[PDB]
RNA sequence: GUAAAGCGCACGCAGGCGGUUUGUUAAGUCAGAUGUGAAAUCCCCGGGCUCAACCUGGGAACUGCAUCUGAUACUGGCAAGCUUGAGUCUCGUAGAGGGGGGUAGAAUUCCAGGUGUAGCGGUGAAAUGCGUAGAGAUCUGGAGGAAUACCGGUGGCGAAGGCGGCCCCCUGGACGAAGACUGACGCUCAGGUGCGAAAGCGUGGGGAGCAAACAGGAUUAGAUACCCUGGUAGUCCACGCCGUAAACGAUGUCGACUUGGAGGUUGUGCCCUUGAGGCGUGGCUUCCGGAGCUAACGCGUUAAGUCGACCGCCUGGGGAGUAC
């Protein structure tokens, strides 16, 4: 069952980008937001929205570049039964600087660069290059 | 399985109300039911494992009912195995 | 769009998951190509086509398939165009350097039958040799004259012509072919979502991308 | 999956993991600071013995523990919920699912009698064998045990093993449909408990056919075999025990995603179904195959693809799944 609904976001995206797919779909939640927000700031994706009422959904629309996918690469890290925390001077270096590491802080969920910068560390959550 | 009758009889003796057939109560009574009635079937035949098989999922997924019950209200729980004699 | 109303689809109910993006419908059983947006692709390639087609333009069109054949010759024909309609010899295009030689071997047999220079050696020798200019006049006649690579080529149908296709992309060639549901656009640079039969249908666009070509030419 | 390696299969305690929202807490977590983390090593910069080794000043580091002050995204606790997970109810649907008890027809064998007469049976041939004490064939009557042709299948049901005539009683699961209800009650599970083909074991039954053993006949150089003529255990039954199999998909369970095609099976909404039919939409299941995966063979929405939770297991061959 779903033990774990980040995982399923980030697979999400990975095997759609694959599959051409114009965009995603799935159950939002504020994590997922926070995350597709950074995802979108960055440039990972076009857009995204939250349809639904009683029944929050996810429009999380996908990024192509040129005949290829914007995400050649995105894996879970801070997974359950297994979580990982850092330091400010620990964060990791997503592709050398090139990718992006997706950090949860006590100030909100930013990406490495960023708290790395805000002196703070906090939960990683992905490592989408 | 069980006869209607005695289902929405015992449905009410421990419902919510009526027509509310799901409350925590409400199941243990149902599952209690045929658990106590199979015995008189399994007392007899015996070999009828497959059969068993059911009889225990039903006794297995009311401890897993009662043990969620004592945990969301310890109240019902000890008022509901009363009325059926429960817990030993 | 005008004259585009003499094919529509094509292909019963196999289709591939690939041309979707270029499907209309479906009705009677049978996938129709969405001409709708079938002839914008015609701009891209009849654009790109007589662009280089100016520079003499050495365009290949490619037609095995029996319905086309009769046609494509004269397409190709009707300007600095050259074409292929008699089972794609394997690597006539990449393994060009060994495939020629059986040109040059035509040419001088021509010769043969020019002049005098065939009345030579008994009946059967000559009336044995002369069945060798039949066949290559076939299989590399319209393409005899062509020393070098076409600049590009033009294949009727990216299925039937699967082998013509996969050297094209391989000596980096542009690749011009009309595509539709069994088909494969993987392959051709320049989909042209469109019926890859009816006499009507091939005729159409043959000599339509023929007239650009040969008109680019100044 | 086939190289070593998925418990034969289920239920499940401990343990690990946990859908969604608001608040609250501040334990994990992050930040700041304060103690402390001996000096020497190590490291950076700098010195001193001609250099170097060596010696030395300072800093760094000592990845750690504790306290204090905060931060609150995430995990944890608590409160109040929510409904999509799981379950409950109603009504149907299909089924060789299970336990018990009946019962029918086809056949074999055996017993008795009739007709009839010199063979039958068997093989590659034969022979053993059964026949004039009358077989075989043929007909009638009876006894008895075991198994259910056809339907039947690329089929169905079950956790696995496995389950086929028909009828009754007791009983388990699965699926759909409209909906109604409970409100995370869930997933996995070492140990544990239970189920476990065939063969085997104990007690007492039963015993037609088939058949380890055993005895003849034949074959062969030999034939402790294959073949033939017989035939005990057993195969059947009740109860108990044994727990193994190439217990195999040689592929653990639960969940989410990822182009297609053809077909089987079972439920269901809708449409002149005039007739079948057509538009679909769930469950289970075959074959082909794309991406991708793969050492290859191949797998391929029922993955061996892309991911997450928990578990079992592998670490060269022989010795050896053996000894103790
Ligand atoms: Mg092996
Ligand atoms: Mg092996
Ligand atoms: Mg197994
Ligand atoms: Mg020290
Ligand atoms: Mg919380
Ligand atoms: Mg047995
Ligand atoms: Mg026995
Ligand atoms: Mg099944
Ligand atoms: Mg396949």
């Amino acid at each position: 069952s779903m033990q774990d609904p980040i995982a399923d976001m980030l697979t999400r995206i990975r095997n759609g980008q694959a599959a051409n797919k114009a965009a995603v779909t799935m159950p939002s939640s504020k994590l997922k937001v926070a995350i597709a927000n950074v995802l979108k700031e960055e440039g990972f994706i076009e857009d995204f929205k939250v349809e639904g009422d009683t029944k929050p959904e996810l429009e999380l629309t996908l990024k192509y570049f040129q005949g290829k996918a914007v995400v050649e690469s995105i894996q879970r890290v801070s997974r359950p039964g297994l979580r990982i925390y850092k330091r400010k001077d620990e964060l990791p270096k997503v592709m050398a600087g090139l990718g992006i590491a997706v950090v949860s802080t006590s100030k909100g969920v930013m990406t490495d660069r960023a708290a790395r910068q805000a002196g703070l560390g906090g939960e990683i959550i992905c490592y989408v290059a | 399985s069980l006869s209607t009758e005695a289902t929405a009889k015992i449905v009410s003796e421990f419902g919510r109300d009526a027509n509310d057939t799901g409350s925590t109560e409400v199941q243990v009574a149902l599952l209690t039911a045929q658990i106590n009635h199979l015995q008189g079937h399994f007392a007899e035949h015996k070999k009828d494992h497959h059969s068993r098989r059911g009889l225990l999922r039903m006794v297995s997924q009311r401890r897993k009912l009662l043990d969620y019950l004592k945990r969301k209200d310890v109240a019902r729980y000890t008022q509901l195995i009363e009325r059926l004699g429960l817990r030993r | 769009m005008l004259k585009a109303g003499v094919h529509f689809g094509h292909q019963t109910r196999y289709w591939n998951p690939k041309m979707k993006p270029f499907i209309f419908g479906a009705r009677n059983k049978v996938h129709i190509i969405n001409l709708e947006k079938t002839v914008p692709m015609f701009n891209e390639a009849l654009a790109e086509l007589n662009k280089i087609a100016s520079r003499k333009g050495k365009i290949l069109f490619v037609g095995t398939k029996r319905a086309a054949s009769e046609a494509v010759k004269d397409a190709a024909l009707s300007c600095d165009q050259f074409f292929v309609n008699h089972r794609w010899l394997g690597g006539m295009l990449t393994n060009w350097k060994t495939v020629r030689q059986s040109i040059k071997r035509l040419k001088d047999l021509e010769t043969q039958s020019q002049d005098g220079t065939f009345d030579k050696l008994t009946k059967k020798e000559a009336l044995m040799r002369t069945r060798e200019l039949e066949k290559l006049e076939n299989s590399l006649g319209g393409i005899k004259d062509m020393g070098g690579l076409p600049d590009a080529l033009f294949v009727i149908d990216a299925d039937h012509e699967h082998i013509a296709i996969k050297e094209a992309n391989n000596l980096g060639i542009p690749v011009f072919a009309i595509v539709d549901t069994n088909s494969d656009p993987d392959g051709v640079d320049f989909v042209i979502p469109g019926n890859d039969d009816a006499i009507r249908a091939v005729t159409l666009y043959l000599g339509a991308v023929a007239a650009t070509v040969r008109e680019g030419r100044s």
